[PDB]
């Protein structure tokens, strides 16, 4: 019987396919006048339509790259696969949809970078003493989780400028502890100490040479250091294919963007690296503290997982900041940093306990829907993230792409990538809105109103200019 | 301590005059000096602070100057109320220290003193004491010297002197000298004299009496 | 208007103690430094010390260390000067001082509090008439007030009727007792023609004796 | 709506002087309007940055301005067995300027101060200082309420109570109609923030050069606190005045404290005795709620309304992501004695990192419809990030939520166009209030003249 394909009364093969994904078109010559050439594929073959002249695109989804998920992230020069498949080809006709899957594995034994960014203001004097063996003790514990560990170290106090800095008498500049009965270092904003290395005794010996400085106000300049440790890739030494842990330890409030005006500093933070060969942050006295949004932008761009390891008196503060910098972790640091080792191990587990999908470069006319399968084959519709995962766990997502109408560009591509993951799924989309018989049309056809029209797909169309 | 040498100790001047009081410090005090006024039998009033700055409500005829260790208070065209005591005070260092002071006195023409001597009263002698009183009234200038003589010989022990401030009306000074003896000692002698030595005369003004005799 | 109102005159014995007060009027005592200054006729003006009433911190001239203790009560807007182990040389006038603008200046002064340290008991004066000896056109009489304590004494002639031409001299300390005298001059036709009397009052002992001058 | 963006007027200062960091309109004793411009990095005598002030006569062509001269020499006074020292290097003279009557107040918030006594000292710290000028007469005065003479040891022994050593007095400033200068000092009381108020007349009559430490008896400072909610709150980062208690004899203070309560931020309304009438809490930590405050009646009911800028507010966007754009809050004052409620309106920036709300200027009634209007600066906004000022018109319900007009920076990148704003004064005497916009990064000031409306909105 009559359906939406015929009752619409289309004028060409292209208009026929744009009615519904179920419609088809017959380009055959020997077709009755009263018989419509835009109907179901079953009705056309039922009306003696030549099978070769049947235009019927079917939306499909084939894989082009389907490397297996790796069982170990160790070894290789990062030939590791954490996302499968890696590339699929998608074909969609107007107003149609097609489904496909993606698998994501939190691979076992994946390399890890840990940069220790330590508050070295005067309040952290005892904390230095208790982390003197951390490099080797941390290597012992992380050896169970990864066989590719690199650690490094940096330190911060605050902007070495009045009023944060004591500037009288002249003796106080060389030794901010002069008016007490001790010596401490001249004030420094941020200094890089140890580039990420797998030689963990370098950590122990660098830390054993470190000492604290002293400044005037309680909020310190650690956010300056988080920025520099993030955007000075080469100097800090982050590896391309590794989890990046930035461990930020402090016991105090922090300075934030627009605080610097109390030191006459109004220039916004530029988010660029300013740590030269002397390993100190040279813009500390000329550039404002960074804002949370700017920090987030750089941490996300360098795939840095920031860990707030702070004391109980400021845990709530940093947990509240952590909610404004998504992906950040908080751990409770003891007053002498004596528990920082287990704090790092717990945070690393928490970081690798989540798989959240992200979509990049999705065309306007395309819309996606997700069904998540976490834990044990338990499907959770309308969800694109899993939690409570362990190292080695594998999750999957069912994805359906629905196109609205037909776009001008017939070939676009977008990406499905888990947050913080190296690998990704590239979906190459093709929009099949045309008919093969159009590529063999007949402009100024003798069959169409004395050359005033074009003959294509077995019908006459008004030519250009009408 | 910083010593403040204030000069002069006194000056006899007139209405409308322009006078200057200097103050010299034992070391530099870089204008950390104040000037004070004390009207007769009254409290103090601030005049100048930090060398040159008038205290609120002080007439502009007062002015301060100087630097280093030498400063000056200058009153242009003196007024009647301006006749009073003036002091300088440094606050460059602790402890704060003051000057010796300066008294502005009214100037007038010289005037010899009127000397009057008074033997002991009857009531006093009956009690056992004997006081010879000598008044020296309405003289100018203030520089005067008194001398007591018992039987022509000078007497110094037992003398009690007292002076008045410059009189409001005639701008003169007056003095009271009292010689006190016992009734017994007062009767061992006959002649009692007080001599006044002023610049208005080369010879001292003499006044005396004789006991018993009258 | 800034005014520093000091306590009434004090009359104490040697070895005792006294506490002078200086109450702020028209301003908060807490605003500025408050100094204490001592004044004697011979020795002049001596700075005792200062206090910051906001916090209680004091400074002293080492000369006065041990004798002077400066305190302040912001509640009652008053500053104090306590003197201990009093002696004769502690007899003086004491002023409280504060600056106008300059933190370190000495601009506003209280009226001063007189302190007299003596063992003397309240003794009534002996009033003696002073008649001249046995001539001119002007005649001078006198009145001698001897051996009284403490000050003051009011002296008039004819119960304040005779005023012009009179010289009452400042009292002088004669061995823990005061002595004062007064002269008066008129014309020879007035005395002994008209009766002249010396009116002396010593309210401390509540005595108002009067001696008429009689010739010899 | 009807500011003319075609024919602007440009004033310019020396390169690197940050000319335009602060500005205000100034009327001389004859009512002739000029522009006072602070240039906080102007070079001084020793070829060292000290700051400076310029007094720009109104000219349609703009150009260069004469200096308003202040003593730029460091001072030393040996008095009371102590050494008082002022340090004017990098003091930032002109980091704030304000005009009242025929008096200009220009402040140097980072002027340093120290007191030496034998081997001890007070510590060389930025107490700040303000300089006062009467241009027509040449009179000069200073006001530095946080200078003290207490030694470092005493503050330590007393746990830093009443510690005014880092005030930075003059960081922000305002003058009441009666003539009371009110200074914001975000570093006062060990970075709590304090306010210092004193009559302009009394500042002049009690000042003498060279004293360095003098009393201003009619001055009134705000109070210290042991409450950690106020620690590092920078109370006084911004200041304003207005009428918020219904009694027209009292003047109320509006104080911004953008890091109050662990960087939540707050704005407080106080009486002249610094008793708290209202507190508005920030919405989001680190947004710098209270960075800027403005007082003006926007809905024509006679009651002053409050505007608060939070230039670092991060707006919520798709996929659980935040975007720093800045936000402005409007609080309409209710009838009679009642609390300021929730905001009546939220204005949110659109350009990432634009810092919408960094400055808020009352414009008066720009389009002459009977409702006062405002200008909001996004100093790094606009599609190019060069800076942008957006005009919002008043209406009976508050403000219009969409801007009636947008002023794109005429200066190059980095000029910080909009960082300082002032409106509500008719500088060309055409009957419409005008707008001056500072761009200290370009060392310039732009004057936007209001013109008759093309057709009304
Ligand atoms: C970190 O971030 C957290 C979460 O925002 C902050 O904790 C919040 O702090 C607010 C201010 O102290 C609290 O607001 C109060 O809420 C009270 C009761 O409601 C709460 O209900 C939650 C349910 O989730 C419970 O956990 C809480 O314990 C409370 O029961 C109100 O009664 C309270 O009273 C008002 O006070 C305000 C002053 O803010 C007055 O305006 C008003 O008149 C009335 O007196 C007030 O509204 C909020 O509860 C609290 N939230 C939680 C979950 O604890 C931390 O302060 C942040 N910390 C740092 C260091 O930044
Ligand atoms: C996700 O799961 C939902 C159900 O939770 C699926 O929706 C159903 O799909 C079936 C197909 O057999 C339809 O018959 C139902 O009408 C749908 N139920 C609804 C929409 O509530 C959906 O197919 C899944 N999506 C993906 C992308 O896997
Ligand atoms: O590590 C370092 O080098 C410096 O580390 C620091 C620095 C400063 C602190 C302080 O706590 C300093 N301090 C005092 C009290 N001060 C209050 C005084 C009374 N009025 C309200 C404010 C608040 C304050 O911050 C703590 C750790
Ligand atoms: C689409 O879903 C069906 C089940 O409805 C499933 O059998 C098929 O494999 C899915 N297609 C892809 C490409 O995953
Ligand atoms: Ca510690
Ligand atoms: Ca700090
Ligand atoms: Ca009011
Ligand atoms: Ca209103
Ligand atoms: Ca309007
Ligand atoms: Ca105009
Ligand atoms: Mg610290």
């Amino acid at each position: 019987g009559p359906n939406i394909c015929t009752t619409r009364g289309v004028s060409s093969c292209q208009q026929c396919l744009a009615v519904s994904p179920m419609c088809a078109w017959c380009s055959d010559e020997a077709l009755p006048l009263g018989s419509p050439r835009c109907d179901l594929k079953e009705n056309l073959l039922k009306d003696n339509c030549a099978p070769e002249s049947i235009e019927f695109p079917v939306s499909e989804a084939r894989v082009l790259e389907d490397r297996p998920l790796s069982d170990k992230g160790s070894g290789d020069s990062s030939q590791v696969t954490q996302v499968s498949p890696q590339r699929i080809a998608l074909r969609l006709r107007p107003d149609d949809s097609k489904n496909f899957s993606i698998q994501v594995r939190q691979v076992e034994d994946y390399p890890v970078d840990i940069y220790y960014l330590m508050d070295l203001s005067y309040s952290m004097k005892d904390d230095l003493w208790s982390i003197q063996n951390l490099g080797t003790k941390l290597a012992t514990q992380m050896r169970k989780l990864t066989s590719n560990l690199r650690i490094g170290f940096g330190a911060f106090v605050d902007k070495p400028v009045s009023p944060y800095m004591y500037i009288s008498p002249p003796e106080a500049l060389e030794n901010p502890c002069y008016d007490m009965k001790t010596t401490c270092l001249p004030m420094f904003g941020y200094k890089h100490v140890l580039t990420l290395t797998d030689q963990v005794t370098r950590f122990n010996e660098e830390v054993k040479k470190q000492s604290v400085s002293r400044n005037r106000d309680a909020p310190e300049g650690g956010f300056d250091a988080i920025m520099q440790a993030t955007v000075c890739d080469e100097k800090i030494g982050w590896r391309n294919d590794a989890s990046h842990l930035l461990v930020f330890t402090t016991d105090a409030k922090t300075h934030i963007a627009l605080d610097g005006r109390l030191a006459g500093i109004v220039q916004p933070n530029d988010g660029q690296c300013h740590v030269g060969s002397d390993n100190h942050y040279s813009a500390s006295t000329t550039m404002d503290y960074p804002s949370l949004g700017l920090m987030t932008e750089k941490l996300s761009q360098k795939n840095i997982n920031l860990i707030f390891a702070v004391t109980e008196n400021v845990v709530n503060l940093y947990q509240n900041y952590s909610e404004l910098i998504p992906g950040t972790t908080v751990g409770v640091l003891s007053m002498d940093s004596s528990n920082v080792l287990q704090l790092i191990v717990d945070a690393y587990g928490k970081i690798r306990s989540k798989v959240e999908l992200e979509v990049r470069d999705l065309p306007e006319e395309l819309s996606l829907s997700f069904n998540a399968t976490c834990l044990n084959n338990e499907v959770i519709p309308g969800l694109k993230s899993c939690m409570g995962l362990k190292i080695g766990d594998t999750v999957s997502f069912s994805i359906e792409a629905k196109v609205r109408g037909c776009p001008q560009e017939k070939e676009k591509s977008f990406t499905i990538k888990p947050v913080g993951f190296k690998d990704s799924l590239i979906v190459q989309v093709t929009f099949d809105c045309d008919c093969a018989c159009q590529a063999q049309a007949e402009p100024n056809s003798h069959r169409c109103n004395n050359g005033n029209g074009t003959f294509e797909c077995g019908v006459c169309r008004c030519g250009p200019g009408w | 301590d910083i010593l403040m040498t204030q000069s002069p100790s006194s000056m006899s001047v007139s209405l409308g005059d322009t006078v200057s009081i200097t103050c010299h410090a034992s070391q530099g005090i870089s204008s950390n000096i104040g000037w004070l006024q004390q009207k007769p039998g009254k409290s103090f009033m601030g005049l100048i602070y930090y060398g040159t700055n008038l205290v609120d409500g002080v007439p502009s005829r007062f002015s301060g100057s100087g630097s280093g260790a030498d400063y000056s208070l200058t009153i242009s065209s003196l007024d009647s109320e301006d006749f009073a005591d003036y002091y300088c005070v440094q606050y460059a260092q602790l402890p704060y220290t003051f000057g010796g002071g300066t008294k502005l006195e009214i100037k007038r023409a010289d005037a010899a003193p009127t000397v009057s001597i008074f033997p002991p009263s009857s009531e006093q002698l009956t009690s056992g004491g004997a006081s010879v009183v000598c008044f020296l009234n309405n003289f100018y200038p203030k520089d005067i010297n008194v001398k007591w003589k018992i039987d022509g010989s000078e007497r110094q022990n037992g003398v009690l002197n007292s002076w008045t401030d410059q009189d409001s009306k005639d701008s003169t000074y007056s003095m009271s000298s009292t010689l006190t003896l016992t009734k017994d000692e007062y009767e061992r002698h006959n002649s009692y004299t007080c001599e006044a030595t002023h610049k208005t005369s080369t010879s001292p003004i003499v006044k005396s009496f004789n006991r018993n005799e009258c | 208007e800034v005014q520093l109102q000091q306590s009434g005159a004090e009359l104490v014995k040697p070895g005792a103690s006294v506490k002078l007060s200086c109450t702020a009027s028209g301003f908060n005592i807490k605003d500025t430094y408050v100094h204490w200054v001592k004044q004697r006729p011979e020795q002049g003006l001596e700075w005792i010390g200062r206090i910051d009433p906001a916090n209680g911190y004091t400074k002293y001239d080492p000369k006065f260390q041990g004798k002077a203790t400066i305190t302040a009560d912001t509640s009652s807007n008053t500053a104090y000067l306590q003197l201990s182990s009093l002696t004769s040389e502690d007899t003086a006038v004491y002023y409280c001082v504060r600056p106008l603008y300059d933190y370190y200046a000495m601009d506003y002064w209280g009226q001063g509090t007189s302190v007299t340290v003596s063992s003397a008991k309240t003794t009534a004066p002996s009033v003696y008439p002073l008649a001249p000896v046995c001539t001119g056109s002007s005649v001078t009489l006198g009145c001698l007030v001897k051996g009284y304590f403490p000050e003051p004494v009011t002296l008039t002639w004819n119960s304040g009727s005779l005023s012009s031409g009179v010289h009452t001299f400042p009292a002088v300390l004669q061995s823990d007792l005061y002595t004062l005298s007064s002269s008066v001059t008129v014309t020879s036709s007035t005395w002994p023609s008209q009766s002249i009397t010396c009116n002396v009052a010593h309210p401390a002992s509540s005595t108002k004796v009067d001696k008429k001058i009689e010739p010899r | 709506l009807n500011l003319d963006p075609v024919q602007l007027t440009f004033y310019a200062g020396p390169n690197g002087s940050q000319f335009g960091f602060s500005l205000d309109f100034h009327k001389d004793s004859h009512g002739r309007v000029a522009i006072v411009v602070g240039a906080p990095r102007t070079l001084g005598p020793s070829q060292e940055e000290t700051g400076g002030v310029f007094l720009c006569p109104w000219r349609a062509e703009g150009g260069q301005c004469p200096s308003l001269l202040f003593d730029l020499r460091d001072e030393t006074r040996n008095v009371g067995s102590q050494t008082l020292q002022t340090f004017k290097a990098r003091q930032g003279l002109g980091a704030s300027v304000v005009s009242w009557s025929d008096v200009i107040v220009a402040c140097a918030p980072w002027q340093h101060w120290n007191v030496l006594e034998k081997t001890e000292e007070a510590e060389k710290t930025p107490v700040g200082s303000c300089f006062l000028a009467q241009p027509e007469s040449g009179r000069r005065a200073e006001y530095s309420p946080c200078r003290g003479n207490t030694l470092s040891r005493i503050y330590v022994e007393n746990d830093f109570s009443w510690d005014k050593r880092y005030c930075e007095a003059g960081f922000s400033s305002v003058v009441t109609q009666a003539g009371e200068l009110v200074l914001g000092a975000p570093g006062g009381y060990y970075f709590l923030g304090l306010l210092a108020q004193a009559p302009v007349a009394d500042i002049f009559s009690s000042y003498r050069p060279g004293i360095l430490l003098w009393h201003v008896s009619s001055q009134s400072l705000s109070f210290d606190s042991s409450n950690p909610e106020y620690f590092d709150g920078y109370w006084g980062y911004s200041v304003a005045v207005g009428e918020f208690d219904g009694d027209l004899n009292t003047t109320e203070y509006v104080v911004g404290a953008p890091t109050w309560s662990w960087t939540l931020g707050a704005v407080e309304i106080l009486d002249s005795y610094y008793q708290r009438l209202h507190r508005l809490r920030g919405e989001q930590m680190a947004s710098y709620f209270g960075h800027s405050v403005a007082v003006t009646d926007v809905n024509g009911d006679g009651r002053h309304d409050l505007l608060v800028g939070a230039p670092l507010y991060m707006e919520s966007r798709a996929d659980r992501k935040l975007a720093e754009v800045g936000r402005v809050y409007l609080f309409l004052q209710p009838r009679g004695p009642h609390a300021l409620g929730a905001p009546s309106l939220l204005l949110t920036g659109t350009q990432l990192y634009g810092r919408f709300g960094s400055a808020i200027a009352p414009l008066g009634d720009l389009d002459r419809d009977g409702y006062n209007d405002i200008a909001v600066a996004a100093p790094y906004g606009g599609p190019s990030g060069r800076g942008q000022v957006l005009v919002f018109l008043g209406q009976s319900e508050g403000l219009r939520s969409r801007p009636s007009q947008v002023l794109d920076s005429p200066f190059p990148t980095g000029s910080a166009f909009g960082f300082s704003l002032r409106g509500a004064v008719d500088i060309d005497d055409n009957g419409y209030p005008d707008l001056i916009v500072g761009a200290y990064g370009a060392n310039q000031v732009a004057v936007y003249r209001a013109q008759p409306v093309v057709k009304a909105s």
